[PDB]
């Protein structure tokens, strides 16, 4: 792609999420949604392989799916209010529209069946520009919505999407895959605090973009897209072992890192609402995503998997490649849990 | 994350579009300007949840104007009880429903 | 009373279409230092009759079809908008008189590509579908100059209205402040019917007209009258838009009879233009439209935006 | 400049006439005297119905009859 | 782990690149027979482009040259008229030159 | 050319509109007197029919204001034949 | 409330099944895609024009505008898928399950 | 009404007309005749598209004659050269790229 | 009959979209989106939205499915039950919703629905010398300098984006 | 010579005068000896079906002057 090309259409990426964020009509809301798409799919078909053209166009589908969905709850929208404010709904109907709308558009459970399938067919890049930054607008929506949402319809979804997302990675050994199925259980995560505290939904958000922003970085520099390759990683990049893994065991939920605060500050606020069966399944089933977070880590760091030869030739070449916030990206995912009361400027 | 960027500024960039009662082309009022007018200062700045309860009146009023449900209902049940004494003899339609009187203006 | 004034609408439509083909023989005969049609009638008339009791009469051509339905719904969708897209005319008074009757042209004009296409669909021929998509993409094509230079006209019109575009050249025709966008649009229009020199399906340039090949066809004198019939209208569609004529409102058969000649003469410009020139190739005339056609057509839809603001002549709106 | 566009006014005069009239669309309402008209009288075009106002008492500019002599003219749309 | 249902299951390419896993041929005639008429082309066409143009010839051979072989010189003659046939007396002065 | 005959048009769509704006107040007072003769009637009409009905209040609001409400086409034209409702509801849009 | 909207959405909804349901197209689900953006457009138009609510009537213009532009990013992709596969079959596109 | 009966007249004539030129030649009895995927351009495709990308531009431009008539002018005039501009535009990264390319 | 022909082009709609979304064919996919688009066009049109069904002519019907059928001539190849058995299901459901709501005037299956005609909710004023829905389509470039912005530029990359993908490199 | 297309185009000519010579005089004759009302705004046909109510007859070009009134 000409890179003139390519920062034209990031940047139309981010317009789109922008005018999403700061919109008050529901018609600028779905053109944002529309822009995104539309821009975000070159980004997709980068080499232009078949399995990148089969992943943009079921993401194609599932999305164009998503934007009928809301543009039929704005409509809706339209019949019960005549107006177009972005605000509460006032009609169940398009309540539980626009919710499955932006379901399918974050990929949670039951809507989750393009996730690891799409993130599996796209470069690195783009599997982190689609599990980061695409997560942005749809939860704005829902953080502008929540006096509308269905309790019933985003705690099942959330619960939904955390079990999903739990016993989906146990299985898997593509790293896209595994950061899909790990996308699913944190936006399960986000949306189950969501209707009791949406600060707390804004902190799981921010904490879960830096730490897949961090797995993504550590794999683009070691270019492992595998289990198995990036066990390859002790012979080569030694430090590299040790960042994936306190990161790994940074997302799933072990204290004292960074990754605990989320859901211990979701379980925090969910009890103060009576909540208590619901925040303990939440966090048993949890244990399921810190175990195949344990099954790389074995694999990467505490042990050595034996290497080839050509590794020698590898060792008298240093990387080149631009790690752009990797170690602040690093510190910022491990480091951070004595700095939970930080959690105040999202309110 | 509503980053109200339009107040910040100070631009319009979409609050134009939004409600029926704005600033219309040629001074075209909506169906419902009175209602949601009357809707819309009622529920400005006490809050949806104090507004849900304390506008209420308002609110069925402009929904009402918008959907005509209730006007549609009450019509259904004259043109049924009208059709019924049709049906049963008792009642014959005025020249002024029958088309015979040449209309007022 | 209505249906009166539909039937002489629409059946001297078909008479018009049939003496064109005369017109058409007998004007590329003199100006190929020959005739056209003398013996059939006399001095040719009975020439478009006996030709069209020969088409009606011939055998069904020999193959059959992919598609049976469409291959019935090509003519009759073909025949339909022909015939539909002369109701808004004004001439001095249009059948229906519609407030958008400019943009109900447009509209019912970029329907008419589905004719070809699905003619194309019924055809056994997978190369004759080829050229049906080649002609379909000429068509849209052209369409873009057509509903430009159409907006760059109609900004000084006032409205969509295309009776008031009678009463916009009661001073002046309309062609002298928009000469370049009345010969793109004379240009783009006769591309439309896929007329020569941008005929390339009943041509050459093409992969399929080619001397025992395959592709059951329909019956051709309904897609030949109903591409006449588009060729009439057009030229008078052009005739109203451009070289709109006087109208006396207590006479109205001045304004028919002026814009029936000019009508003429333009259908003979028509005439005279495909017997003048060799084909385009297809790149050719694609290189015509989108490198040629369409810079200066937006340039002078800028123009003719701006223009009206910039002399405070803004036409009105009723 | 003087070369480079007899040069493409020699090799590609369709792309030289679109850029001038563009060129000419976009510059010469800021140059021209009557697009101040254009404004005027649109303004001036009376679509709607001029609802009267209740006179308080205090309102010189404001007429008690069309035909008076306040309020605002077109005597400039009728002479220009 | 492998079940019976997911045992087809190869693992990706490396690469992530999947091998791709053709050009028109075209038998040509003249549209209107009246000019050439008698023309047979094989072509191979590239959408819009020709790769290979084979003629085929020989649907006008008569045996023109194994007919004059049998006939005299002077009935020899009336064969030039008809090889060119746009080109008659130029055939015809061709014949009578080498003669 | 189409500078001056576009002024002159613009100056007589102005007396066209002032035309109309002259002839508004009357064409207001008789679209209100016909307005009330049709809601009046149809009052009227429901007070004879709508006497078997147990708990019927003739001529209720449906709205909770007091405030006028813009009477709408089936509020008028409901009780009458079709063809007044169809020249009354298709009317302006089926017209040629 | 209005009887055509029952009408509109029940349209909307069958859509909407035939494209929760694909049979063996790609084409088809681009179409039945469509056909949700088709009853989309004519409810907002209707609701609309019923309220007479003035300014909104530029938002049918730019849901079809938007959703055309859509739709031909998405016929980009089934000629992507074609030119690959040679046919437009969804049963085609199952290379990511492994 | 006056146009629907109209559009069933032109219909109707259309119908008429087929039903003779397919069931006129049957009448004349005949002799039963005995005797006995396509390549995928992709610039029929681009032209296709940029016909549609650019006919939505166009659906953009169409209310231009009734917007002359705004009080904004000045926003009016500069919107409606902004779509004409990025028209222009569309066609120019269409030009450069080499898309206009043998369908030129 | 003729008062309720807003619900019987309503009812074609239904019948249409249940045609092409038992899906037969994309080429009569596409011809039943036609018709459809064509009659739920019509439901437009007689509400008084004559631009706005001018553009489902022009640019729905004449640009977007040309280009459906322009880009289906290239992916099926000229010449069932699932498709004919959904269809008269269909049929069967939205002839038994029209028969409940004509019987009944009330029916409820999401929403609460009048059985009378759709005249009865329109308004009995005049809007002058213009269309409504006309200066408010006039009004996307006065008013809607911000929503011109955002769709020209969704065109512009529209047509970029259309160019990278489809370039294969 | 030349002039022998003139009787083909003359036919022509007389078949594009019918329809438009056809529907003025049936609007004359349908509207009372005058044009049809051109109703294209709501202003138009609200003055339009206002004749139609004052002429009595149920014609919107049955025009009533300052003879109907006293
Ligand atoms: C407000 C929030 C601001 C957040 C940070 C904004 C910048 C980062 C985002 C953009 C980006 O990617 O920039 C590249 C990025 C470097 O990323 P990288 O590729 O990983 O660099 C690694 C090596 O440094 C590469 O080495 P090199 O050889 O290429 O060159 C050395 C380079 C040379 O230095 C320069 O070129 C700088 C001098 C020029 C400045 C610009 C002039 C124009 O030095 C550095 O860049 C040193 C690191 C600078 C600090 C990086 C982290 C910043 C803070 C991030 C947020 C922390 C939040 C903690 C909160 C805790 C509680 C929640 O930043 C820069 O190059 C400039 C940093 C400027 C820091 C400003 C801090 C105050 C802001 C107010
Ligand atoms: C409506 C009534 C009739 C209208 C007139 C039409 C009748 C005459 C028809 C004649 C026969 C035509 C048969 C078909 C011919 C098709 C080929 C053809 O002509 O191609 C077009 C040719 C194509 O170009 P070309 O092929 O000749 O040139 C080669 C081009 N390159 C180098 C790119 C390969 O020309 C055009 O496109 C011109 C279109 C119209 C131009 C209008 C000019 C306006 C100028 C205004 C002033 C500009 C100066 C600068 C600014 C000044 C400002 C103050
Ligand atoms: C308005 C636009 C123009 C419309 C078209 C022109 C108007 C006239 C249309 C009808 C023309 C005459 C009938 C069709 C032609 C029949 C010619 C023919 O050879 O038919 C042989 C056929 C069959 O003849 P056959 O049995 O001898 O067939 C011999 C041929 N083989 C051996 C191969 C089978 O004739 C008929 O079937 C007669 C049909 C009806 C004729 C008229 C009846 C009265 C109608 C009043
Ligand atoms: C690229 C953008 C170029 C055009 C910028 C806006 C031009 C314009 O007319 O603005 C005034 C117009 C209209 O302002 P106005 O001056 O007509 O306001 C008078 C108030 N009304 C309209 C109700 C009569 O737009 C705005 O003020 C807000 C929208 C544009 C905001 C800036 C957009 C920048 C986009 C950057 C990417
Ligand atoms: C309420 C919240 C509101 C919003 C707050 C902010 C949200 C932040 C969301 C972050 C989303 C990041 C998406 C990816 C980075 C964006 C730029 C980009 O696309 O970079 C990729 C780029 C492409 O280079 P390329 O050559 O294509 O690489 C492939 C190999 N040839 O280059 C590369 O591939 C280089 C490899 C390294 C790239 C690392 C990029 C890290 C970016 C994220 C930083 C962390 C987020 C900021 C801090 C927290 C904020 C909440
Ligand atoms: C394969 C299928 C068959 C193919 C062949 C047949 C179909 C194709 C050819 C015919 C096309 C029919 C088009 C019908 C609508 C045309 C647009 C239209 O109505 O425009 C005219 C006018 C709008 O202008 P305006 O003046 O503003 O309105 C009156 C206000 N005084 O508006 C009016 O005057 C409104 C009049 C009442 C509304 C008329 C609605 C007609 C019925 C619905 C459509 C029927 C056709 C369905 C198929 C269409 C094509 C797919
Ligand atoms: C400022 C107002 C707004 C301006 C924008 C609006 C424009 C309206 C017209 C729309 C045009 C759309 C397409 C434009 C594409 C331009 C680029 C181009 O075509 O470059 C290629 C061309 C050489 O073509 P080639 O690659 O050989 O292709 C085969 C063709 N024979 O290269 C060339 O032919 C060279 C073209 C560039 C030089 C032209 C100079 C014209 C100067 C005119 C006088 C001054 C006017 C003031 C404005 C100037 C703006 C540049
Ligand atoms: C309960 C959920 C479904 C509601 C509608 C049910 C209608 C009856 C059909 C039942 C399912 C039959 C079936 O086989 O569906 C699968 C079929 C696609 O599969 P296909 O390739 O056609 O055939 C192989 C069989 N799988 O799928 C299709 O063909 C689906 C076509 C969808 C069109 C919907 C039309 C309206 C249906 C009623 C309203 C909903
Ligand atoms: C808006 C206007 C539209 C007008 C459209 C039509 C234009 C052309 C009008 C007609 C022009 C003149 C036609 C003359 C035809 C030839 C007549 C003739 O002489 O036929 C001779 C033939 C055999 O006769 P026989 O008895 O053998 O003669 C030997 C005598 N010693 O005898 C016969 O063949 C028998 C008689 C045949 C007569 C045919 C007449 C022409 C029919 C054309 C159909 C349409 C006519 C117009 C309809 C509308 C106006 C009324």
């Amino acid at each position: 792609m000409n890179p003139i090309i390519l920062i034209i259409i990031l940047m139309t990426v981010m317009l789109g999420t922008i005018i999403v964020m700061i919109s008050t009509h529901w018609l600028l809301i779905w053109i944002g949604f529309e822009m995104n798409m539309l821009a975000i799919i070159p980004i997709m078909m980068k080499k232009h392989n078949p399995r990148a053209t089969e992943a943009s166009t079921k993401y194609f589908l599932t999305q164009s799916t998503a934007s009928m969905l809301l543009m039929m709850a704005i409509i809706i929208n339209l019949m019960f209010s005549g107006q177009w404010t972005v605000m509460k709904l006032f009609n169940p109907m398009a309540s539980m529209l626009m919710t499955m709308a932006l379901a399918m558009k974050l990929g949670m459970a039951p809507f989750h069946f393009w996730v690891p399938e799409v993130t599996q067919g796209i470069p690195l890049s783009s599997g982190l520009i689609l599990l980061t930054w695409q997560k942005l607008a749809p939860m704005s929506v829902l953080y502008q919505i929540l006096p509308s949402i269905n309790l019933d319809l985003i705690l099942t979804l959330s619960i939904l999407s955390i079990t999903i997302g739990g016993w989906g990675g146990l299985n898997q050994t593509q790293l896209r895959k595994i950061m899909a199925y790990s996308s699913i259980a944190h936006m399960g995560w986000m949306t189950a605090v969501l209707l009791y505290n949406p600060t707390m939904t804004l902190l799981n958000l921010i904490i879960y973009i830096i730490m897949t922003s961090t797995m993504f970085t550590l794999f683009m520099a070691n270019s492992t897209t595998t289990t198995l390759s990036l066990s390859h990683t002790w012979n080569k990049a030694p430090i590299m072992t040790i960042l994936v893994l306190i990161t790994l065991l940074s997302m799933g939920g072990l204290p004292p890192l960074s990754g605990f605060m989320p859901k211990w500050m979701i379980i925090q606020e969910m009890t103060k609402n009576d909540s208590i069966i619901l925040p303990t399944l939440m966090a048993i089933t949890a244990l399921l995503n810190l175990y195949f977070y344990m099954r790389l880590t074995y694999s990467t760091a505490l042990t050595m998997f034996p290497s080839t030869n050509n590794m020698k030739m590898k060792w008298q070449f240093p990387t080149t490649k631009r790690m752009t916030l990797l170690p602040t990206m690093t510190v910022l995912s491990t480091m951070l849990l004595p700095l939970t009361p930080i959690l105040s400027i999202l309110e | 994350p509503f980053f109200d960027v339009q107040k910040k500024l100070g631009v319009d960039l979409d609050h134009w579009m939004t409600i029926q009662s704005a600033e219309q082309p040629h001074r075209i009022p909506a169906r419902c300007h009175a209602f949601e007018k009357e809707w819309i200062e009622c529920a400005h700045g006490i809050g949806s949840i104090r507004a849900e309860k304390e506008c209420k009146i308002e609110f069925e009023d402009f929904r009402e104007c918008l959907l005509r449900q209730k006007t549609m209902k009450r019509l259904n049940a004259i043109k049924r009880q009208r059709d019924k004494l049709i049906k049963e003899g008792k009642y014959t339609p005025p020249p002024h429903h029958s088309g015979q009187e040449d209309l007022r203006p | 009373m209505f249906m009166i004034n539909v039937l002489t609408l629409i059946i001297p439509i078909l008479l018009a279409v049939a003496f064109l083909t005369l017109v058409e023989r007998k004007v590329l005969g003199y100006m190929q230092f020959r005739k056209g049609p003398n013996v059939v009638g006399p001095y040719g008339l009975l020439q478009p009759i006996a030709d069209a009791i020969k088409l009606f009469i011939k055998e069904p051509l020999r193959p059959a079809t992919s598609s049976i339905s469409m291959f019935i719904l090509a003519p009759i969708l073909a025949l339909t908008l022909a015939l539909t897209m002369w109701i808004p005319l004004p001439m001095p008074y249009p059948l229906i008189n519609m407030n958008l009757g400019v943009l109900f042209m447009l509209a019912m004009s970029s329907l008419a590509v589905y004719s070809i296409l699905w003619s194309g669909w019924a055809s056994n021929s997978k190369y004759a579908l080829i050229g049906a998509l080649r002609a379909v993409a000429q068509t849209i094509s052209y369409e873009v100059t057509l509903a430009i230079i159409l907006l760059s006209v109609l900004l000084m019109n006032g409205s969509f209205t295309l009776s008031t575009l009678i009463i916009t050249q009661e001073q002046v025709w309309l062609i002298f402040p928009a000469w370049p966008l009345a010969m793109m649009w004379f240009i783009s229009t006769l591309a439309e019917t896929n007329r020569a020199p941008f005929d390339l399906t009943e041509g050459e340039s093409e992969l399929v007209s080619g001397f025992n090949v395959e592709y059951a066809a329909g019956p051709f004198a309904l897609f030949f009258m109903a591409e006449y019939a588009n060729i009439i209208m057009m030229n008078i569609f052009t005739t109203t838009l451009f070289l709109g004529a006087f109208h006396n409102p207590y006479m109205p058969e001045l304004y028919t009879i002026n814009f029936t000649i000019k009508s003429l003469l333009l259908s003979i410009t028509f005439l005279w233009i495909r017997a003048s020139y060799p084909r385009f190739r297809y790149d050719q005339l694609m290189h015509l439209l989108w490198k040629n056609f369409l810079p200066l057509t937006l340039a002078l839809c800028m123009w003719h935006v701006s223009l009206p603001i910039l002399l405070s002549s803004i036409p009105p709106q009723t | 400049v003087a070369a480079f566009l007899k040069n493409v006014w020699a090799k590609e005069p369709v792309l030289v006439a679109s850029f001038a009239i563009a060129g000419l669309a976009v510059i010469l309402p800021t140059l021209s005297p009557y697009t101040k008209y254009s404004l005027m009288i649109n303004r001036a075009t009376p679509y709607n119905y001029p609802v009267p106002l209740r006179d308080d008492g205090n309102m010189p500019d404001v007429p008690s009859h069309p035909q008076d002599p306040q309020g605002p003219s077109l005597e400039w749309l009728k002479r220009l | 782990y492998p079940t019976k249902e997911t045992a087809h299951w190869k693992p990706p390419p490396w690469n992530d690149v999947d091998p791709p896993k053709s050009n028109l041929t075209l038998n040509f005639g003249p549209q209107h027979p009246a000019a050439h008429g008698v023309l047979r082309l094989v072509m191979e066409l590239s959408g819009e482009m020709v790769r290979k143009c084979d003629p085929h010839i020989g649907l006008l051979h008569r045996g023109t040259e194994k007919l004059i072989e049998y006939k005299t010189y002077l009935q020899a003659l009336p064969y030039f008229d008809r090889l060119d046939y746009v080109s008659m007396m130029c055939n015809e002065q061709a014949y009578s030159l080498a003669v | 050319s189409m500078m001056r005959w576009n002024r002159e048009r613009r100056r007589l769509q102005i007396e066209d509109f002032e035309a109309r704006i002259a002839l508004m107040p009357l064409l207001q007072a008789e679209k209100d007197r016909r307005v009330l003769q049709m809601l009046r009637e149809n009052l009227e009409e429901e007070a004879t029919i709508m006497k078997d009905v147990p708990g019927w209040k003739v001529g209720e609001s449906v709205f909770h204001t007091t405030r006028w409400v813009t009477p709408m086409m089936g509020e008028l034209y409901g009780l009458r034949t079709g063809e007044e409702i169809l020249s009354s509801t298709y009317g302006f849009i089926w017209y040629t | 409330m209005s009887l055509v909207y029952m009408n509109i959405m029940m349209a909307f909804t069958v859509s909407l099944t035939g494209l929760l349901m694909y049979r063996s197209h790609l084409m088809s689900s681009l179409l039945c895609l469509e056909g949700m953006m088709l009853s989309l457009f004519i409810l907002a138009t209707l609701m609309i024009l019923n309220s007479h609510f003035t300014l909104a009537s530029m938002m049918p213009i730019i849901l079809l505008v938007f959703a055309a532009c859509e739709a031909a990013l998405g016929l980009s992709l089934l000629v992507m898928v074609s030119n690959t596969y040679g046919t437009d079959y969804v049963q085609n596109l199952n290379l990511l399950q492994c | 009404m006056n146009l629907m009966i109209t559009l069933l007249t032109n219909f109707t004539l259309a119908t008429l007309l087929v039903t003779i030129a397919f069931w006129l030649p049957q009448l004349n009895v005949y002799s039963e005749k005995t005797s006995p995927r396509l390549p995928f351009s992709m610039k029929f495709f681009l032209v296709a598209i940029t016909f549609l990308l650019f006919d939505l531009e166009i659906a953009l431009l169409l209310p231009l004659p009734w917007a002359s008539q705004t009080t904004n002018l000045n926003t009016m005039l500069t919107m409606a050269l902004l779509l004409i501009f990025l028209l222009a535009v569309s066609l120019a990264y269409e030009w450069t790229q080499k898309g206009l390319e043998w369908t030129e | 009959m003729m008062t309720y022909i807003v619900f019987i082009l309503s009812i074609i709609f239904v019948m249409g979209f249940v045609g092409f979304s038992s899906k037969p064919s994309p080429i009569y996919g596409g011809l039943g989106l036609i018709v459809s688009g064509g009659v739920g066009c019509g439901i437009v049109l007689n509400f008084g939205g004559s631009f706005l069904g001018l553009m489902v002519f022009l640019i729905y019907l004449g640009g977007m499915m040309v280009v459906f059928g322009y880009t289906t001539a290239m992916a099926t190849e000229q010449y069932n039950k699932v498709v004919l058995g959904t269809f008269i299901t269909g049929l069967l459901m939205e002839f038994l919703m029209v028969y409940y709501v004509l019987k009944d005037k009330e029916v409820e299956i999401v929403f609460k629905f009048n059985g009378m005609g759709d005249w009865v909710i329109y308004d009995t004023g005049d809007s002058g010398f213009f269309s409504e829905e006309a200066m408010g389509i006039a009004a996307l470039y006065s008013y809607g300098t911000w929503l011109v912005i955002v769709t020209g530029w969704s065109l512009l990359i529209g047509v970029v984006v259309i160019m990278e993908i489809t370039r294969g490199n | 010579m030349w002039f022998e297309v003139l009787p083909g185009i003359a036919v022509m000519g007389v078949c594009l005068f019918i329809p438009g010579m056809a529907t003025a005089r049936i609007h004359r004759f349908s509207n009372g000896g005058r044009e049809k009302r051109v109703a294209h705004y709501s202003y138009q046909w609200y003055l339009m079906e206002r004749d139609r109510r004052v002429s009595g007859v149920n014609r919107y070009y049955v025009s009533k002057g300052l003879e109907n009134i006293d």
